[PDB]
DNA sequence: TTACCTC
DNA sequence: CCCAACTTGGATGATTTCTTCCAGTCCTGGTAA
RNA sequence: CCAAGAAAAGGACUGGAAGAAAUCAUCCAAGUUGGGGACUAUUUUCUGCCGUAUAGGCAG
C-alpha cells in the first residue's frame, strides 16, 4: 500500500495519504515443486572455470487474483479528480507483490480497472454484485495465547484462519553496524487470525457493517 | 509461425513468417521496417520514466497431425513409490478451473535477453547475460575472473 | 498362405422361434432393476444393435 | 593443501 | 372456475476369482587442522 | 519503503502370449368427466369501355 503510494506522491504535488486497505479473494491455486538458483558461485575462487549451485531451499508458492479497495485522502481543500491523476495512479502501481510478479487484466479485454468513487452507495452497491464463489477476509475478535486456544477456536467456526500479522520486538532500536538504514531491531514473527466472510454475508449485513469491519489498518 | 504484437500505444505488428529471421543478417522489406518501430517504443520504454507501457504477445503454429509438445518441466525429488511419475509438466490453471500445458516466466524471459555477442571480439553465437559469461552447453565460463573480462 | 474363409448358413424357422444368442457372465444383483439375464450384442455403424 | 557427519 | 387421485399377495438356487520377470543416473555442503 | 534485491531441470525407451456362463421358471380380479356461450367491428375494392363471352385486355 505504502511503496504505491510513495510513487504517486512523487507524480503528484498535493499530499496524497491511505487511512486503510482491503483485500478479496477470487482464485488460489497451490504450485508444486521448487525453484533452481542460478549458479552464481564459482567453484573455486582462482584458477577453475567450473561454476557451482549456492544451495537449495524447500519454500511454498501459489497463483493469486485479487481486488483491493483503498481508502484515499487528500488534505488540500482543493482536489485533482482527473483523467491525469487517473494516467499516474495506473503509473504508480508496483511491479512485485508478496514476492512475486503482479500484472494488470490482460488488454484484449481491458475495461476502466482502476475506478475511483466519492459515494459509500454507489461503491457498496457495486461490490454486493461479486461472484458467490469468491472471499472477503474481514479481522477477528478473538485473543488466543497458544495453540491449544486455536485448536478449540479453529474447531468450532469453520470461517476462522490463522495468519500472519506483524513482528515483535526482542529489543529497542538501537544503531548496529550493517543496518541498511537508521536503526536495527531484532523481532519475532507474531501469529494472530482473520475471518472469511462469503460475498452473500454481506448482501445481507448492509453498508454500515461493511465500511465499520472490513477495513484493515497499522496499530 | 505467425507473430503478432499490441501494445498500450495503441500499435500492431505482425510478422507474416518468423522461420527465416537470422540474428545476424538483413531482415525482408516490411520487416525490417517493424523492427525499427518496435525498438523506437521499447528504447523509450527502458529509459524514461512515468510513461506506462504494457504489451501483448500472442503467435500461431502451424502443426503435424498429432504433433508432441514440449512445456516447461518442474523440478523434483525422486519418488519412493513407484506409482508417481519421474518427469511431471508444468500446467496453469485456467479460469474454468481446468488445467493446461504451459511455459514458465523465468523460461521465456532467459530466451528474451540472450544478446551477449560481445565477448573476446568474436560473435559466434549470442550468450545469455551473466557476470561471469556461463555457457551452460559446454559447461564453461567465457569473462573467467583471471581474465579481467 | 494368407488364406481366408467366409461361413454363411440359413436357418428355416418356426412362426415366432425363440433364438439363442451368447450370455454375459454376471454377478447376482441387488437392485432388483437390473435382468438377472442378459444377453451379447454388437452395435452396427448405423446405431442398431 | 586433506577429511567429518543427520531417523 | 370446479370437484376429486386406489388395497392385496408377493422380489431366488449352484460352484469356480491364475501365471512370468524386470524397478537407471547426474550436477547441485560448512567446518576444521 | 511487500521474510527485502537477482536464478533454464534437461537428455534416451517396444508389456506380450492362451480362454465356452448355463439349465428352468402363469400378473390377476371391478371400476358413469360435466354443466353455459354473438368474431364484426367507423369499414376503404365504387363507375364506365373493347369483346359471341362470369374468357382476356383498358380509362376514371
Amino acid at each position: 500500500c505504502h511503496d504505491y503510494e510513495r510513487r504517486l506522491q512523487s507524480l503528484i504535488g498535493q499530499s496524497v495519504y491511505f487511512r486503510g486497505l482491503a483485500w478479496y479473494l477470487g482464485r488460489y491455486s497451490l504450485v508444486t515443486g521448487k525453484h533452481l538458483p542460478e549458479p552464481s558461485k564459482s567453484a573455486d575462487p582462482k584458477s577453475v572455470s567450473a561454476i557451482r549451485r549456492p544451495g537449495l531451499l524447500d519454500g511454498r508458492y501459489c497463483d493469486l487474483g485479487m481486488d483491493l479497495i483503498i481508502e484515499v485522502h487528500i488534505p488540500t481543500g482543493g482536489s485533482l479528480p482527473f483523467t491525469t491523476c487517473l494516467d499516474l495512479l495506473r503509473v504508480a502501481l508496483p511491479a512485485r507483490f508478496a514476492g512475486g510478479c503482479l500484472h494488470p487484466p490482460s488488454l484484449y479485454e481491458e475495461y476502466n480497472w482502476c475506478t475511483v468513487y466519492q459515494d459509500k452507495s454507489t461503491l457498496f452497491t457495486v461490490l454486493s454484485r461479486l461472484p458467490r464463489y469468491g472471499c472477503w477476509i474481514y479481522p477477528s475478535d478473538a485473543d488466543l495465547r497458544s495453540f491449544e486456544e486455536l485448536s478449540e477456536a479453529l474447531a468450532l467456526d469453520r470461517r476462522l484462519r490463522p495468519v500472519a500479522t506483524g513482528f515483535v520486538f526482542l529489543e529497542e532500536p538501537v544503531e548496529r553496524a550493517g543496518s541498511i538504514e537508521g536503526q536495527h531491531v531484532y523481532a519475532e514473527s507474531a501469529i494472530g487470525t482473520a475471518l472469511c466472510i462469503n460475498p452473500v454475508e454481506m448482501r445481507l449485513a448492509g453498508k454500515k457493517r461493511f465500511f465499520g469491519a472490513g477495513f484493515w489498518q497499522l496499530n | 509461425t505467425k507473430i503478432e504484437i499490441k501494445t498500450s500505444l495503441g500499435s500492431t505488428y505482425h510478422i507474416p513468417d518468423a522461420r527465416r529471421l537470422s540474428w545476424s543478417g538483413d531482415w525482408p522489406e516490411l520487416e525490417q521496417k517493424q523492427l525499427e518501430q518496435l525498438t523506437s517504443e521499447m528504447a523509450k520504454a527502458l529509459s524514461q520514466p512515468d510513461i506506462f507501457w504494457f504489451a501483448d504477445v500472442t503467435a500461431s503454429l502451424k502443426t503435424g497431425f498429432c504433433q508432441e509438445i514440449f512445456p516447461s518441466q518442474k523440478f523434483t525429488e525422486r519418488p519412493d513409490d513407484h506409482s508417481v511419475a519421474s518427469r511431471q509438466l508444468a500446467t496453469v490453471e485456467c479460469s474454468d478451473g481446468q488445467l493446461a500445458a504451459c511455459i514458465n516466466p523465468q523460461k521465456i524471459g532467459a530466451a528474451l535477453q540472450k544478446i551477449d555477442d560481445w565477448w573476446a571480439n568474436d560473435a559466434d553465437l549470442p550468450l545469455r547475460v551473466h557476470e561471469y559469461g556461463a555457457n551452460h552447453e559446454a559447461l564453461t565460463a567465457l569473462r573467467h575472473p583471471a581474465t579481467g573480462q
